[PDB]
């Protein structure tokens, strides 16, 4: 199976190439969301607002 | 991110007194390069069949 | 069999296409967005056109793209300060129009919120709406008014 | 599961706790700044102060804030208990 593969490894290659863009894809989009401030803030002890 | 507190109360703000002016950039892509492609040349050689 | 495979990877390619086509057209629809508020005016979208308050931006050419050089308003030195929300004189209750009241150690001032600088409390920078009992954090002090001395 | 045929899954970058935090530090920042942590370095200001400010923006003024602060404190609080029971009712 491997030996007729070799002539779709290149489509192969794509594909694995396309699920890794889109892993990362994935992983960038928290990025923009979620981390927008870069110092991590606390609440006073007493709430009193 | 940086750990830090900030000091909260119900009669204390925080004003700024000075400013500094910054420029941000940004990479935003708008076009790239257009390809045609055709069956004739890419599929077929030079051969009738 | 040739001719089958060489139209898949020609199908394959296609979709491919078409998919970055469709990235690219978000991308320059946010990129025609961005130059026609950041670029073609001041937008008061916070957070849109570059972190901090944004001024103007300037736009110049790359090779298929565009960037933006864009002007931001970000404060560097900030103070602390004791805060009023109003304050009594009389048996009624000033506010500011324009400004917060701050004190340094015995004097209250009225300031700008984005920038420092005190000012004597008048009857030309405050407001009058009401008694003193309804207001929780209200504190004394004397308005100027400074239409006596004028008139004197 | 759907991994026993090489159809394995990636952990995200980042976990829950990681999103977690982030949301509870954006949360502190929006109650004890308002909008200056966004756009620069963080302020204080209290609470009824920044609730005076957004007030002023959409066209009303800030001693209706000042004179009916315990009707809109009560008003919010409760809207905030209804929307939480009605969450916890897809
Ligand atoms: C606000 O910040 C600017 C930027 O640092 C200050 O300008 C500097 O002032 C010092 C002393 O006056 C000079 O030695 C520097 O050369 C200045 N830098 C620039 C870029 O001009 C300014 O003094 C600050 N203002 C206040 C009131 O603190
Ligand atoms: C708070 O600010 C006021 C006004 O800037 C200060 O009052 C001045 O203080 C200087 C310093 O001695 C005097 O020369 C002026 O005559 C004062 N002005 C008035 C109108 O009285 C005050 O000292 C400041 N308080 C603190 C604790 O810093
Ligand atoms: C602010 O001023 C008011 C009135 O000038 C003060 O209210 C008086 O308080 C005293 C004792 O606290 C009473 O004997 C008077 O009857 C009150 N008068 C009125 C009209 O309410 C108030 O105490 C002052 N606040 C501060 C912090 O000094
Ligand atoms: C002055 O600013 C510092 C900054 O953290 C703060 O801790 C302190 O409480 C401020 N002073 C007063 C009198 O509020
Ligand atoms: C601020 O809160 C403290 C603690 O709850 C309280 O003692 C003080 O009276 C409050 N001040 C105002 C102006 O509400």
């Amino acid at each position: 199976c491997s030996n007729l593969l070799l002539q779709y490894g290149s489509f192969c290659t794509q594909l694995n190439r396309a699920l890794t863009g889109i892993a990362v894809e994935q992983d960038k989009n928290t990025q923009e969301v979620f981390a927008q401030v870069k110092q991590i803030y606390k609440t006073p002890p007493i709430k009193d607002f | 991110g940086a750990e830090n507190s900030v000091a909260y109360s119900n009669n204390s703000i925080a004003i700024p007194t000075n400013f500094t002016i910054s420029v941000t950039t940004e990479i935003l892509p708008v076009s790239m390069t257009k390809t045609s492609v055709d069956c004739t040349m890419y599929i077929c050689g030079d051969s009738t069949e | 069999r040739l001719i089958t495979g060489r139209l898949q990877s020609l199908q394959t390619y296609v979709t491919q296409q078409l998919i970055r086509a469709a990235e690219i057209r978000a991308s320059a629809n946010l990129a025609a967005t961005k130059m026609s508020e950041c670029v073609l005016g001041q937008s008061k979208r916070v957070d849109f056109c570059g972190k901090g308050y944004h001024l103007m931006s300037f736009p110049q050419s790359a090779p298929h793209g565009v960037v933006f050089l864009h002007v931001t308003y970000v404060p560097a030195q900030e103070k602390n300060f004791t805060t009023a929300p109003a304050i009594c004189h009389d048996g009624k209750a000033h506010f500011p129009r324009e400004g917060v009241f701050v004190s340094n150690g015995t004097h209250w001032f009225v300031t700008q919120r984005n920038f420092y600088e005190p000012q004597i409390i008048t009857t030309d920078n405050t407001f009058v709406s009401g008694n003193c009992d309804v207001v929780i954090g209200i504190v004394n002090n004397t308005v100027y008014d400074p239409l006596q001395p004028e008139l004197d | 599961a759907q991994k026993f045929n090489g159809l394995t899954v990636l952990p995200p970058l980042l976990t829950d706790e990681m999103i977690a935090q982030y949301t509870s530090a954006l949360l502190a920042g929006t109650i004890t700044s308002g909008w200056t942590f966004g756009a620069g370095p963080a302020l204080q200001i209290p609470f009824p102060m920044q609730m005076a400010y957004r007030f002023n923006g959409i066209g009303v003024t800030q001693n209706v804030l000042y004179e009916n602060q315990k009707l809109i404190a009560n008003q919010f609080n409760s809207a905030i208990g209804k929307i939480q029971d009605s969450l916890s009712s897809a």
